[PDB]
């Protein structure tokens, strides 16, 4: 019933989930900040989407808003919080 | 390091592992499907079918699965959209890009792009919303009614077709889109399509024009879309029979333009019937055009293009039913005071709304339009500043200004008007190497009339027959063909007849008299016998019979327009053409586009098949490729791009062939291509392995005198194969046994060093 | 006498200053100070058609002098202003050879010869004359290319910023030749 | 050279001078001649009669130093002064 | 004088041609010679290809003005031109 799939994390856990999502042959979303315009996680989604110029460093993967504006430019079914970021953030998932 | 053939063929052992054979089944597929090898063929995409299989699947399978199993051999070919960009890149780096002059890719003004909100674009209603509103009639109505001046505007097409050999890509169009959907809010329609970009997008840029169209459609839903169609043959370079017509105006239609200028090169109203109809049929606004010639202020000039000529033509436009009267002057010959005497005898004599379109090539230009303005005219062809002026339309952001505290303004955004010039002005550099020679105003347009480029384009070619210190002659002999032919409109390919003609008249020390006396012995240009054929219609005043007669040498002449004398195209053939041709996707868009363009088509498709869809590229990487260092970022979709960079590229090997070191987002890449160095010495030989007796060296520093061997080539010990120069000194290499040569690392001419590996033999 | 002309007389928001009235009172000061010739310069081709034929037309009247008017094309609207002009009376007008003509030169005598067809007052001038001499120049400019204005086409917002004929492209320069030469933006806006 | 990109002499076109006698000039009679009979007001008096538009060029003066800096030599304006002379010959000035 | 023995092949100066003098064929741009098609003392007819070049990877294919004489080719196959190199001289 999920035909595609937005991690709002980084790293090994994206690519991780990135991995399973494709085994299910749902399609993939990933996230990016600006020193991580060349993490290797940005090339193992289906689609890659810079949270906003102006966000910085650590809260790009903070963003509620504009990581959830992503997923609609998009039409994400679902996002895979990972762990550590907004993983368990309350406002994020509401 | 590379295979031997002495033992089994094992790449890579892969095993997967999970809760369920489902699971572990999706599992291999996907780590198959990551797999990509190179160099060589793999057993890859057979293991992926027998995986996929649902018999493997179900678990029940025995070990004649193989032989039962039929699909399993039946594996389909693998492109790879990245390496073929790269092969692109790599190419046009290391020999350059032709007509572009090899200089190191230049670095432009940034000058960063404007946009707008698609959702913005999406609550705007201009004249496309128009046209699906009230249909073609009620547009027409709409326009007259409006006491603006409506402009379109002419930047995507004719402007750069005019300025830039039409090189203009759909790279830097789409750029702007959104922006120009705001800047032309009020706009009456864009032109972007027709006229030579048919031909130079898939031909030269090697994109195709349906999808400029199709994206240029998306990005730009409010304002009219206009086309420019020729009536013999909407925007092919021969005749062709009239479902052809039919056919492209229906798809066009279909794919986003709304408004259809129809024009014939000489003002021969039966062979715009065709197109007329095909357009009416597709329910869009069909533009009934009147090409200008000949000087109504001047009654010297002709008995024939007169003021009554003019309103007579208008009229029989009218009874035809275009919903649109367009003049049509693409020499800019229309001098003010014609132009407020034209349209204003035209607004009297016809319902219709006019619509002028005219090049600034004397330099008046916006007279013309003022002028124009002044007598009612309803619509004018503008382009922005930085795109407009000489060969091109006049400048819509001065005739903004130029209209101040006179009683009629034109509908536009002056501001977004300036923007769109600022980003014109940037882009246009990309485009220096085709920029037009012409660099200022000429009146000699007044009387030699040649539109357009022509101008120049003539210089050239009578430069390249030597007649480059008699160009005045030449322009001459331009207008006197003109008399000579009895007086023709002369756009393309009207125009090409009388510059050929001339050119012919000038190099054969030929005049109107012994061009009839001699003319049983001279081969007049393809071009006026096919014009005197009847093949590009009926010029106004007909053709002389004794000169018709003398440059047909007896062949007879059309007795009605090119059209009925062909066989409808049958269609359903091409179709199965194509698809055996190849893969199997293909479309109304691909149909016609062969049977308007076949050579060029199919080479558009070879091109494709070898380098996918360059029309992605930015421009600067299209023209120069990539320089060391340097990254770019190419754009495939929304949230879909390819970073690559260019690490370095090596020197070349004893082919020629040079490896470049690429990085493709993440990844480790290399690939190869050929270099045409321009003579060859440069190549870096393979050392020749000293232990080994099939390896035969250079002994000493020298050049290759001759090639005497070749690969499979069998001769006895002590054949002369090889002779080489020391320092002016010959000396002939010889074989040390009977045997094959394998391989051969130089060719004539080549520079060697010492212990460089020449030779190899069993 | 010369009037350097600024501001436009058309729109009564640019000035209060620069209005009509001003330049009336100008020409009559001049004529006052005994100049044989009332000269109009603009400078920055900032003297648009409509204001041409009034700021013309009100100085025939005013003054006895006979009018020489000198505008630069860069805005492209040269020829219309020189059209202009000479329907508001003006006696000479500054013209240059088609070759030698447009953006920050001067109209091109050869285009406005032919512009004029059908309107009351002619050009008097030789144009198989100024045609072979347009190609001469034309030749001759080559000899000058590493001279060349980096200026390729018309520009309208010389009227936000009136910078007068060279100017623009000059002062371009100076803002790259140290360190600004991307936000000339602002310099356009802080000349203005 | 200054402000002149090192690099080979460039190929030129060849410029046909058009040529007229210093005769058939000394036989004009323009508005330097004007000047001399009847004086700056005269002058002016004689502009003011006239329904023709009349011109200056500004070729040798304002064109090039407006497109290219002012370079333009004497040489260039020397050898087609007596066309112009020709050309011009019911001009106002020359600038 | 003395004849240079292949040690450049190409670097030969060519003189340039007489841009008033019919006889005298120009390069109108730079590039290099692909083929030479014709040699002295041959008779041509106008129209006739004498010589192709290769300006930017494009193919220009230079004609004989009018019917005459080759007198002088300037050229061999591989040598770079440059706008204004005599080529070819024909009667
Ligand atoms: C030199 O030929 C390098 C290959 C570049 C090919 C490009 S693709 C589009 C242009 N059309 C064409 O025939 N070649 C150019
Ligand atoms: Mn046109
Ligand atoms: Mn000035």
């Amino acid at each position: 019933q999920i035909k595609k799939l937005l991690v709002a994390n980084r790293g090994e856990i994206a690519i991780r989930i990135f991995r399973a999502a494709a085994e299910l042959d749902i399609s993939t979303v990933a996230i990016y900040s600006n020193e991580d315009k060349s993490s290797l996680h940005r090339y193992k989604a289906d689609e890659s989407y810079l949270v906003g110029s102006d966000l910085g460093p650590a809260e790009s993967y903070l963003n509620i808003e504009r990581i959830i504006d992503v997923a609609k430019q998009a039409n994400v079914d679902a996002i895979h919080p990972g762990y550590g970021f907004l993983s368990e953030n309350e406002q994020f998932a509401r | 390091a590379e295979i031997s053939p002495y033992y089994d063929s094992l790449l890579v052992k892969l095993s997967t592992h999970a809760i369920s054979f489902k699971q572990a089944e999706e599992k291999m597929v996907r780590s198959l499907r990551e797999m990509r090898i190179r160099g060589v063929k793999t057993n890859i995409p057979f293991l992926i079918n027998v995986m996929k299989n649902k018999k493997f699947t179900s678990g029940d399978y025995t070990t004649k699965f193989i032989e039962e199993t039929p699909e399993l051999f039946d594996i389909q070919p693998s492109l790879d959209r990245g390496t073929k960009t790269l092969e692109y890149i790599g190419n046009v780096t290391i020999n350059g890009f032709p007509n572009v002059e090899k200089r190191p890719k230049p670095d432009y003004e940034l000058a960063s792009i404007p946009t707008v909100s698609s959702s913005k674009i999406a609550s705007f209603s201009g004249t496309k919303q128009l046209l699906d509103e009230v249909g073609p009639k009620g547009v027409a109505e709409w326009v007259k009614k409006q006491d603006d001046v409506l402009l379109t505007d002419t930047t995507f097409r004719d402007a750069h077709q005019s300025l830039l050999a039409t090189r203009v890509r759909t790279k830097d169009m789409i750029n702007i889109a959104s922006k120009t959907a705001d800047v032309f809010k009020d706009g009456f329609s864009l032109e972007m399509w027709g006229g030579a970009t048919f031909d130079v997008a898939y031909n030269f840029l090697k994109e195709n024009p349906w999808e400029r169209l199709e994206r240029l459609r998306k990005a730009i839903p409010n304002v009219l879309f206009q086309m420019l169609l020729r009536a013999s043959n909407a925007v092919g370079y021969k005749n062709y029979p009239d479902n052809v017509i039919h056919k492209f105006v229906q798809e066009s239609a279909k794919a986003g333009i709304d408004v259809f200028r129809i024009f014939d090169s000489l003002n021969w109203v039966d062979q715009m019937k065709v197109a007329n109809e095909a357009v009416q049929e597709a329910g869009k606004i069909s533009e009934g055009t009147i090409c200008y010639t000949g000087d109504i202020l001047n009654p010297e000039r002709s008995n024939i293009y007169t003021l009554e000529y003019y309103v007579k033509l208008a009229k029989e436009l009218e009874r035809e039913g275009f919903h649109i009267l367009a003049i049509k002057d693409m020499a800019g010959l229309l001098k003010p005071k014609a132009a407020y005497e034209l349209i204003g005898e035209l607004k009297s004599a016809v319902d219709l709304p006019i619509h002028l379109h005219t090049h600034d090539t004397s330099g008046n230009g916006l007279l013309t339009y003022k002028q124009a303005i002044d007598a009612g005219v309803d619509i004018i062809d503008t382009a922005v500043a930085s795109m407009s002026g000489l060969t091109s339309q006049p400048s819509a952001n001065s005739l903004y200004y130029a209209l101040n505290g006179f009683p009629r303004h034109l509908r536009t955004d002056i501001e977004g008007m300036e923007s769109l010039s600022h980003y014109w002005s940037t882009v246009r550099t990309y485009y220096s190497d085709f920029e037009s020679d012409i660099k200022s105003p000429n009146t000699e347009i007044y009387q030699h009339e040649m539109p357009g480029g022509q101008y120049s384009n003539l210089s050239q070619q009578a430069k390249s027959l030597g007649l480059g210190e008699r160009f005045d002659e030449v322009k001459d002999m331009y207008r006197r063909v003109n008399f000579l032919f009895g007086d023709i409109v002369k756009v393309a390919p009207s125009s090409k007849v009388v510059g050929d003609m001339a050119l012919y008249m000038v190099q054969n020390d030929l005049d109107e008299q012994s061009v009839i006396t001699d003319g049983y012995k001279l081969d007049f240009p393809e071009s006026v016998v096919s014009f005197f054929k009847g093949e590009i219609g009926q010029p106004v005043n007909g053709f002389n019979k004794d000169l018709q007669a003398v440059i047909l040498k007896g062949q007879e002449a059309l007795t009605a327009r090119p059209g009925e004398y062909l066989e409808p195209v049958d269609f359903e053939k091409v179709r199965e053409l194509l698809e055996e041709e190849q893969q199997g996707p293909v479309t109304e868009q691909d149909i016609i586009s062969y049977v308007l363009y076949p050579k060029v088509y199919e080479q558009y498709i070879q091109t494709r098949n070898q380098y996918g869809n360059l029309s992605l590229l930015d421009t600067p990487t299209f023209f120069f490729g990539m320089r060391n260092g340097e990254t770019v970022e190419i754009e495939i979709d929304k949230g879909k791009r390819l970073i690559i960079k260019l690490e370095t590229i090596s020197e070349p090997d004893e082919n020629g062939n040079r490896t470049i070191y690429y990085a493709m987002n993440g990844q480790a890449r290399r690939i190869y291509i050929k270099d045409e160095n321009v003579h060859t010495n440069a190549n870096v030989k393979p050392k020749a392995d000293k232990s080994n007796p099939s390896h035969i060296g250079a002994q000493m520093p020298g050049s290759v005198t001759e090639v005497k061997v070749s690969v499979g080539e069998t001769v006895k010990a002590n054949q002369p194969l090889l002779i080489t120069e020391a320092m002016k000194m010959e000396t002939t290499i010889q074989a040390p046994f009977d045997g094959v040569i394998k391989q051969v690392t130089v060719n004539n001419g080549d520079t060697i060093a010492t212990g460089d590996l020449l030779i190899e033999i069993e």
